[PDB]
RNA sequence: UCUAAGGGUCGGGUACGAUCAACUUAGAACUGGUACGGACAAGGGGAAUCUGACUGUCUAAUUAAAACAUAGCAUUGCGAUGGUCAGAAAGUGAUGUUGACGCAAU
RNA sequence: GCUUGUGACGGCCCGUGAAAAUCCACAGGAAGGAAUAGUUUUCAUGCCAGGUCGUACUGAUAACCGCAGCAGGUCUCCAAG
RNA sequence: GAUGGGGAAGCUCCGUUUCAAAGGCCUGAUUUUAUGCAGGCCACCAUCGAAAGGGAAUCCGGUUAAGAUUCCGGAACCUGGAUAUGGAUUCUUCACGGUAACGUAACUGAAUGUGGAGACGUCGGCGCGAGCCCUGGGAGGAGUUAUCUUUUCUUCUUAAC
């Protein structure tokens, strides 16, 4: 029963505000919305408590990240540049 | 607003030389389903609280009324 | 190999106890009527000796240096093994089942170990099993 | 059918005036005010519920034993006797493994 | 006339900063000697939510170095930071996201966030969330650093201005359509009254210069001197440019 | 006036019996001056046009609107020794417990 | 069943939804004290004091405000078949 | 909103810990006498601001022409202060038991530091309670009865601690 065709979680709104832009918020409201695997526990607990903060209930660790997401897209590649220039002096 | 259980216990607070007064109330009841019996409270005054003691089989409530001591003056029912 | 044995050192990690240190006298490794568990029969110190100068003399070295004792038994889950070690033979008789049971067997039988443990401390010899354990 | 009021000033339903309804032994229903519940107190560091203590408001624990208000382990009324355990091992492991640094500073010194 | 919208926010009434549920001013830590000689190590005790702000704070514990005690700081998170994390500040500290270093002390090329612009102001640059420098070319001597602002702008700063290491956490947020005027309505309770914005064409010739007239139109050029005066300035205000980009 | 369906507590050497207690639905005969949501309570509906998307707001005491607001769209100034504004002055102040995914002006 | 209290869960947010006095616990080990005998008022019991101003009644189709004994205005609790 | 400061011909304005020499504690040293001299400390540095927020502790019964959680009778509780008795502890000087969660009538603790409480949005159903509602057996009082009705109404209550 998939009940809904397009709309989704967004036949909260109705038939307000616009197809563009309802198509648009339900892009994220997957994103914040869904649950991802904790990079500690091993398990997927992680959820969204509010913008920026991420809490997994499992081993209890916060994780600051994105603001619909856990990991930003710009982030993913300043982990990736802050760990090439730490290898390029130590190395 | 206590309760003492052990009779001897009772026997210490007459005597605790905060206890001016004491009274004795009868109380008829029944106990088990089919008969009746009478049941007694001895109940001391302290400064900052009241004691009492229930005997429900009144061979020993008798004993009991005599050993009271003579300064402790009474108020029975 | 087994390295719970008569003289090896642990860490009481549960209970009344949990940070002090003590020393695995009688091993049961299994079985027992009561305690249906791997368990093992310690001495530890409940009070460590305070700090010691050169500025204390007379009676304050004396009255610092005290030792309180104690005599568990304990379940290998509560207890950290580790490399350190004690030499137990002098009290070997004198913690035991037996000594639990009639407690005041018990403390007739902290004495021995409560002597044994000042001696040490004179003559540092296990100079960390004195230290108290801090966290 | 009976009905009842506040026995106070307040005619307001905030957080302090609550109502319970009675029974008397004069045969009325009557309005009591209630205070406001006690919480349990909270491990400073897993933050559970830490048990053993009793619940109380902040100023009743003034006038109650000392065996109410703690626990006989080291950090009693505190911590929450598996943070306890925790940091019992960490101050163990942590400042052994320092001492296995300590004379590693000894054979780079022989070593180079 | 009248005294406009815009003139009426100076003397700053009911125009102040709602500011009851925040959880403190975001700052680095003062720079003291254990940190331009080395490094002093904290740890994160919980990440947590500011209101009126987009981006999340961590606090993070350090010891005091004079006093036995703790003190606990406010930094805006970098993404990535987890609770329990050590946070190393100073001069000799390493190059990890979250640790706080001068800016001399890293290679260019660098992605750090709320840098300084002068030594010891414990942070200005580069705070809002998903920002960064980067950091494109040092000055070794008559010491400076060239680093990217966050708008494109090109700055140069002194070399003993610390940053923190990452982007800020907060990333994405304005991807999200806000729907509805309820959304925006508690946006701007925790932030300040800007908000409805009347338009200035819907006014009278008292309220504003855009007002008037049988018709909604401004009537004059809707770009204005930048060395106009107060209260004339309404509009784009001394644009060099205007209209759709191509 | 009946029929049916829906629950509970209970003893079984290592299939059945009993009792207690509910407002729910569906069905069938009969019935009458065809009456039965019997009073009360309780949408009129449809085919189009102009116009504002919507919720919301406003001339208290002649105007509730197609007007203001809104999300969305776009432009503009500003990297703090600053942008916009205040004060008679100031060792002065609002945005700012702020930092371009921000503030200010449209 | 209705009213109110509470507990464990769930939803929502570019909204994550007061401060302080006050009280307690823990870490630490300053010191102070057993053997002819020394403590402890966070165990029990016992003893003394608990001041100042408010307290009546309406709270409204006549006790408040509207020139008034005005069909207006005015926050709140309880709630039977 | 004072103070210190800073403007202002001035009435007064700014600001609220600010460009400040901004203060009184814990007991050791005294057994000439009480507190000199002593080490250490702690730097938060006016005050005002809520009868609905935070908050030490009280209930039932009776009483007046008019007052009561205040008066009466009884049953509690909190706070500040003084010391006395019993128990407990102490020769292993500052308690024991349980593997543990933790237990208990008690069961030393200064400066200092840290942690909890105070201390918190809203909605949704679910659970458990309290008062109310309904209601059967029994013990009483009242209303109806021309006929029917093991009948209709009412009292059987239980506070803080």
């Amino acid at each position: 029963a998939k009940r809904t065709k397009k709309v989704g979680i967004t036949g909260k709104y109705g038939v307000r505000y616009g197809s563009s832009l309802r198509r648009q918020v339900k892009k994220l409201e997957i994103q914040q919305h869904a649950r991802y695997d904790c990079s500690f526990c091993g398990k997927k607990t992680v959820k969204r408590g509010a913008a920026g903060i991420w809490t997994c209930s499992c081993c209890k660790k916060t994780v600051a990240g994105g603001a619909y997401t856990v990991s930003t897209a710009a982030a993913a590649t300043v982990r990736s540049t802050i760990r090439r220039l730490r290898e390029m002096v130590e190395a | 607003a206590r309760e003492i259980t052990d009779i001897k216990q009772f026997l210490e607070l007459t005597r605790r030389a905060d206890v001016k007064t004491a009274t004795v109330k009868i109380n008829k009841k029944l106990n088990k389903a089919g008969k009746p019996f009478r049941q007694t409270k001895f109940k001391v005054r302290g400064s900052s609280s009241l004691y009492t003691l229930v005997i429900n089989d009144a061979g020993k409530a008798k004993k009991l009324i005599q050993s009271l001591p003579p300064t402790l003056k009474v108020n029975r029912l | 190999a087994k390295f719970l044995k008569a003289g090896k050192v642990a860490v009481v990690v549960r209970g009344r106890y949990a940070g002090k240190k003590v020393v695995i006298v009688k091993p049961h490794d299994e079985g027992s009527k009561s305690h249906p568990f791997g368990h093992a029969l310690v001495a530890g110190i409940e009070r460590y000796p305070l700090k010691v100068t050169k500025k204390h003399g007379a009676k304050k070295v004396a009255k610092r240096t005290k030792i309180k004792p104690f005599i568990k038994v304990v379940n290998y889950n509560h207890l950290l093994p580790t490399r350190y070690t004690l030499d137990v033979e002098a009290f070997k008789s004198v913690v035991s089942t037996e000594t639990f049971e009639q407690p005041s067997q018990r403390e007739e039988a902290k004495k021995v170990v409560k002597k044994a443990f000042e001696e040490r401390h004179q003559a540092g010899k296990n100079q960390w099993f004195f230290s108290k354990l801090r966290f | 059918a009976q009905r009842v009021t506040f026995r106070r000033r307040n005619p307001y339903n905030t957080r302090s005036n609550k109502i319970k309804v009675v029974k008397t032994p004069g045969g009325i229903l009557r309005a009591q005010h209630v205070k406001k519940l006690a919480t349990r107190p909270k491990c400073g560091d897993c933050g559970s519920a830490l048990q053993g203590i009793s619940t109380l408001r902040p100023r009743q624990y003034a006038t109650v034993s000392k065996t109410h208000k703690t626990v006989s382990r080291a950090y009693g009324g505190s911590r929450c006797a598996n943070c306890v355990k925790e940091r019992i091992i960490r101050a163990f492991l942590i400042e052994e493994q320092k001492i296995v640094k300590k004379v590693v500073k000894e054979q780079t010194e022989a070593a180079k | 006339g009248r005294v406009i919208r815009n003139q009426r926010k100076g003397a700053g009434s009911i125009f102040t900063s709602h500011t009851r549920l925040r959880q403190g001013a975001a700052k680095l830590r003062t720079l003291d000697y254990a940190e331009r000689h080395g490094y002093i190590r904290g740890i994160v005790k919980q990440i947590v939510h500011d209101s009126g702000r987009g981006a999340p704070l961590a606090k993070v514990v350090f010891r005091d170095p004079y006093k036995y005690r703790l003190r606990e700081e406010i930094f805006i998170a970098n993404e990535g930071v987890h609770t329990g994390q050590f946070i190393y500040a100073g001069k000799k500290a390493s190059l990890n996201v979250g640790n706080v270093l001068p800016l001399g002390s890293v290679p260019e090329g660098t992605i750090v966030s709320n840098v300084e612009e002068k030594p010891g102001d414990r942070g200005a640059l580069a705070r809002a969330s998903g920002n960064y420098v980067i950091i494109i070319g040092h000055n070794p001597d008559e010491n400076k650093t060239r680093v990217r602002l966050p708008s494109g702008a090109k700055k140069v700063i002194s070399s003993d201005a610390r940053g923190v290491i990452g982007v800020i956490a907060g990333g994405g947020r304005v991807d999200k359509p806000l729907l509805k005027a309820g959304r925006a309505f508690h946006k701007y309770r925790l932030k300040r009254n800007s908000w409805p914005k009347t338009r200035g064409v819907a006014m009278n010739p008292v309220d504003h210069p855009h007002g008037g007239g049988n018709h909604q139109h401004i009537g004059k050029a809707s770009t204005i001197s930048r060395g106009a005066v107060s209260g004339q300035k309404a509009g784009l205000i001394a644009a060099r440019r205007t209209g759709l980009l191509r």
